[PDB]
């Protein structure tokens, strides 16, 4: 099955090996177990060129995974500043929400991306949403004194 | 009729320091033993060379503090094997000094004491000092009185403690290390003289003018008073002529054997020229709670015992009207059971040490009185320990260190009876 | 009496060699071992950080080891490099790519016996050993990793001994990537068992301090470290130079530790300076500053919780009527900050020495419940990562199950608890 190799060679980043399976015949949106798609895994482990080119070919931008997570959520967690923009740009769902109830930027203000949080918010990112405890990314950085991050959600 | 003193832990071995420092001029012996011209051989040893050693023990579970004694100026009077230091100390932590590091020396104490006893031809007993705050003053203390009551059954032991002060302390765990010691040490002391570091930090403070007090500036200090009450032992005594006497005389009950001790006058020596004060005015200065080695108010307590320790230019007379005046004073109860002063006179005055901060004085007088005020400080001991012992704060570093966590809540209930005792007296 | 010294990794070996430079030039030991000081003091308790080699020559009782080569060669490149004993180093060649589990189970694994054998070495030289001192960070993968693994096998070979560390806690201000948090939250589940005494080094703090307090643009480590070094030194003061208070591991400890778990310790101190900064402050100065927030070199804020116990020490020439003055002013000021079931629980040393370019300093040592703030910031990034298994295969692929991932986070999370535990506590 050429969809399980595809979501493999989109992991390990191998842009060779994902252009030869898309050209025959491999499931751009194949998933894995748990609803991964090859969009998702190329996301999350950074590999940009291949975000670009299954955005090309009928990847779905905010397909989600068993969990709610969207391709945004998991790289706005791990902090890829341009597979954010590549995504925005290709119409992620800045807003989307997980079964944790965190949005992309919850996720990013948690983990200190902070370039990630100001594009988030240019892109209409909600300051209101509330994670499933009721907190807001302004509350995490209140919560966790991070003065930089707020002075950042309050711009 | 010798008597062995013997010291433990810092608090101990530095007192110790000062009290044969101020033994040796009163008896006019050298830093090397060596005397120009007896009562005094109580304490002494004498060589076949007139070399007069003290009978003294100092003990530590670390060597730095006897390495002093060791290097000083006192480096030849002691006894080299007397001197007896471990490695690593007991940590502020009781149970070390009791159960775990304490016990690798214990035994080697014990064999350099018995040396020492089987130089003595009528031992009366034990003077030990220490600190109730420390590791070693509290455990090691513990384990070598409990030992020296099982090899040593008719002598007496007396002891010289020092209570612990906030303000001058180096454990947080000082209340419990207190209240360990003095739980499994009551059953094995007669009697026993509490000084209250804060207490003796305020008399420097106030009345020898001295702004930041050392240890040696209160060890000085505290020396007069063990020499005023040892004095009957090292000289020719009427009044607590052997260390039986000191029950007999201060103690109606085994455990409520915790004197409180007053002492005056104390004089900055930098008032050479002093108006000498009375025996009746030195006399009213044992009632005033400011001249006392423990705080606490004998005006809220009651009378058992009280003797009067007179030392220089003091006329017996003099002594029987100053005590009529007093006993007038309704501030001062006596318990219905008991007789009653009892006085002894030593007619030399008080030596001054070179280097101290007192000034020579004509007359002196030590008061032991037993009041049950005294119980004010153990409650102050037992609400700080119980206020950390209903969250086991620290408990767990004992526990760590051979204890049981039930000889905790034993030993605070052994101090509510004596609580107890205290008041139903 | 002596302390081994061991720095683990690259931030274990970087602020280790700062220590090991700035208590040299405090004791007068210059970079080939020889004493060149002017007084006494320096001298009286050397040997509870060096040993005492050939002909008057002194050389740090310190163990320094990696799973990468490049920061041996860099020590040694440093002013002391050559000061250490060179069969103390102890270098793998492989790394440990920021991988908790290779430094604690793959090649971390493989290169420990060997450190035992040096650490074996040292400690059957010493009169009375009190303990050990291991520098390292938690973000990483050897001193995280490779850290804690040693520990527990010290642990196991010298339960009777102190073990305390100087532990740097990751932060996404100074972060070189997103697994920080697992290796942290695995490492903190190691201190929370094996270790007597842990000082919370903080990144998030120290640039914090050199951001806004020290109004530096980019911090770099260099200025972190500033603030390790002079953290270290004035925390180690009470052990190094002759003193009634706290004067060795063990003491400090029983100072310090009302309850087993709850042994990890903000550090602060005052002045706060950058490199090559230059008035003397007064002891109310000197004394407002190291228990203020800003001051702190973990990222907690004291005033949120309270102090269990407290250690400080004043260094310099100073009024010690002032600071008993200044000390008890805090304390009578702020009297709900300090739990009241643990009475009289702040204690104070002055050491006439100060440290270098100051005439006065100031290091706060605090057990305070408001430290949950550091565990609780490392366990939400440990949660938001581990939620969606981002680089578990990196772990699980050394060996690792994801059950000890969950075991650590719900270590931590008992070890929060138990601090609001005694946060909310009252005498009654
Ligand atoms: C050196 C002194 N003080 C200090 O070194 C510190 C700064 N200090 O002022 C304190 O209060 C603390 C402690 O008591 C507390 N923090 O509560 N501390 C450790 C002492 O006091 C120690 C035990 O005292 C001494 O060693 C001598 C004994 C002498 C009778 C008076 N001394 C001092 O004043
Ligand atoms: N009066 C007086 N008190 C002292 C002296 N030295 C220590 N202390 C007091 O003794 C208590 C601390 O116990 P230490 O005697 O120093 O401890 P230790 O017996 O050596 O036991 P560890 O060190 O724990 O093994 C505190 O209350 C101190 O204030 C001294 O020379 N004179
Ligand atoms: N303060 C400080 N932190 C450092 C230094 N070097 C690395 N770190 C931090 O340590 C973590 C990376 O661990 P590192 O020591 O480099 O990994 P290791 O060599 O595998 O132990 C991150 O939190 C970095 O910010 C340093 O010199 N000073
Ligand atoms: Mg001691």
């Amino acid at each position: 099955d050429l969809g399980k190799k595809l979501l493999e060679a989109a992991r390990a980043g191998q842009d060779d090996e994902v252009r030869i399976l898309m050209a025959n015949g491999a499931d751009v949106n194949a998933t894995d177990a748990s609803g991964l798609t090859p969009l998702h895994l190329a996301a999350t482990y950074g590999h940009l060129e291949i975000v670009e080119v299954l955005l090309k070919h009928g990847a779905d931008v905010n397909a989600i995974d068993i969990m709610g997570s969207t391709p945004l959520h998991l790289a706005a967690l791990i902090g890829h500043l341009e597979i954010v923009e590549v995504l925005l740009k290709h119409g992620a769902d800045v807003n989307a929400v997980d079964t944790w109830g965190d949005t992309p930027l919850h996720l990013a203000a948690i983990m200190g991306h902070l370039e990630i949080v100001e594009v988030l918010l240019k892109h209409g990112a909600d300051v209101n949403a509330q994670d499933k405890f009721g907190k807001t990314a302004f509350d995490i950085s209140i919560d966790n004194g991070n003065e930089d991050l707020a002075e950042i959600l309050q711009k | 009729r010798e008597c062995i003193s013997i010291h433990v832990g810092q608090a101990g071995v530095q007192i110790g320091n000062a009290c044969w420092e101020l033994y040796c001029l009163e008896h006019g012996i050298q830093p090397d033993g060596q005397m120009p011209s007896d009562s005094f051989n109580t304490f002494f040893s004498e060589t076949g060379a007139g070399k007069h050693v003290p009978r003294a023990v100092f003990v530590d579970l670390e060597p730095t503090v006897i390495d002093e004694v060791r290097t000083g100026t006192y480096r030849q009077l002691f006894h080299p094997e007397q001197l007896i230091t471990g490695k690593e100390d007991a940590a502020n932590n009781y149970a070390r000094g009791h159960y775990t590091i304490g016990k690798e020396i214990i035994d080697l104490v014990l064999d350099r004491i018995r040396k020492l006893a089987d130089q003595c031809t009528g031992l009366q007993g034990f003077l030990v000092f220490h600190s109730f705050g420390g590791g070693t003053g509290s455990g090691f203390t513990s384990l070598l009185m409990e030992r020296l009551s099982v090899d040593y059954g008719k002598k007496s032991k007396l002891e010289f403690s020092i209570y612990p002060a906030p303000q001058v302390s180096t454990a947080v765990v000082e209340p419990y290390n207190s209240i360990l010691t003095t739980h499994t040490t009551l059953e094995h002391s007669d009697c026993a003289f509490m000084v209250d570091n804060e207490a003796i930090y305020d008399i420097c403070r106030r009345n020898l003018d001295i702004e930041r007090p050392t240890y040696t500036n209160l060890n000085r200090l505290i020396s007069q008073i063990v020499s005023s009450i040892t004095a009957s032992l090292r000289f020719d005594g009427a009044l607590n002529v052997d260390l039986t006497e000191f029950q007999t005389n201060l103690v109606p009950y085994p455990r409520i054997h915790f004197p409180l001790a007053t002492y005056a006058p104390v004089i900055s020596a930098e008032k050479a020229y002093h108006e000498q004060l009375s025996v009746a005015e030195i006399t009213n200065a044992c009632f005033e709670p400011a001249n006392q080695m423990v705080k606490c108010d004998p005006r809220h307590g009651k009378y058992m015992a009280c003797c009067l320790l007179y030392r220089g230019d003091v006329v017996p007379k003099d002594v029987n009207a100053a005590i009529a005046t007093i006993k007038t004073k309704r501030s001062i109860q006596f318990v219905d059971w008991c007789p009653g002063f009892k006085v002894g006179i030593n007619y030399q005055p008080p030596t001054v040490v070179p280097g101290g901060d007192l000034a020579k004085v004509q007359r002196a007088v030590c008061m032991l009185s037993n009041t049950t005020a005294i119980a004010e400080a153990w409650a102050r001991l037992d609400h700080k320990f119980d206020l950390m012992y209903a969250k086991r704060a620290f408990v767990h570093w004992y526990v760590g260190e051979g204890m049981e966590e039930g000889e905790f809540s034993e030993a605070r209930e052994d101090m509510a009876a004596l609580e107890k005792d205290y008041e139903e007296v | 009496r002596e302390i081994v010294h061991i720095q683990a990794g690259q931030c274990g070996n970087q602020i280790g060699a700062k220590f090991w430079e700035v208590i040299s030039d405090e004791h007068g030991i210059d970079p080939s071992g020889n004493y060149v000081g002017d007084s006494d003091l320096q001298l009286e308790r050397i040997s509870v950080y060096y040993n005492e080699a050939s002909s008057h020559k002194y050389v740090p009782r310190a163990i320094l080891v990696d799973l990468e080569p490049g920061t041996m060669d860099s020590v040694r490149s440093g002013a002391f490099g050559h000061l250490f004993r060179p069969d103390n180093f102890i270098f793998g060649q492989s790394g440990a790519g920021n991988n908790w589990a290779k430094g604690h189970y793959t090649e971390g694994a493989e290169l420990v016996d060997s450190v035992l054998d040096v650490v074996r070495k040292e400690c059957e030289n010493c009169d009375c050993l009190q303990g050990f001192q291991l520098t390292h960070s938690l973000g990483g993968g050897t001193g995280s990793g490779m850290g804690t693994l040693l520990i527990s096998k010290v642990r196991e070979e010298y339960p009777d001994r102190i073990m305390n560390t100087f532990s740097v806690v990751p932060s996404p201000k100074v972060s070189d990537t997103v697994v920080e948090p697992y290796n942290a939250t695995l490492s903190i589940h190691q201190l929370v068992e094996n270790t007597d005494e842990t000082y919370c080094i903080d990144n998030e703090a120290l640039y914090d301090i050199c951001f806004r307090t020290l109004k530096l643009a980019t911090p770099t480590y260099g200025d972190l470290n500033h603030l390790v070094s002079a953290t270290m030194s004035g925390v180690t003061t009470s052990l190094r130079f002759p003193g009634q208070l706290n004067a060795d591991l063990r003491k400090l400890a029983v100072n310090m530790v009302p309850f087993p778990r709850l042994h990890f310790f903000m550090p602060g101190f005052a002045p706060l300076t950058a490199r090559g900064s230059q008035r003397a402050l007064t002891v109310p100065e000197l004394t407002q500053q190291m228990f203020d927030a800003k001051n702190m070199m973990a990222a907690c804020d004291p005033r949120h919780g309270r102090y269990l116990t407290v250690a400080t020490v004043f260094r310099g020439r100073m009024s010690m009527k002032e600071v008993d003055e200044q000390m008890l002013a805090i304390q009578s000021k702020n009297s709900s900050y300090f739990v009241e079931w643990i009475p009289n629980n702040v204690k104070v040393a002055v050491c006439d020495i100060p440290p270098r370019g100051l005439k006065m300093s100031s290091t706060f040592i605090g057990n305070s419940t408001a430290i949950q703030e550091l565990f609780k910031r490392i366990s939400e990034q440990f949660t938001a990562m581990f939620r969606r298994k981002a680089f578990l295969h990196w772990y699980t692929g050394e060996g690792m199950d994801e059950m000890e991932f969950t075991e650590a986070e719900s270590n931590m999370n008992d070890l929060v608890s138990e601090y609001q535990q005694y946060q909310d506590a009252t005498a009654e």
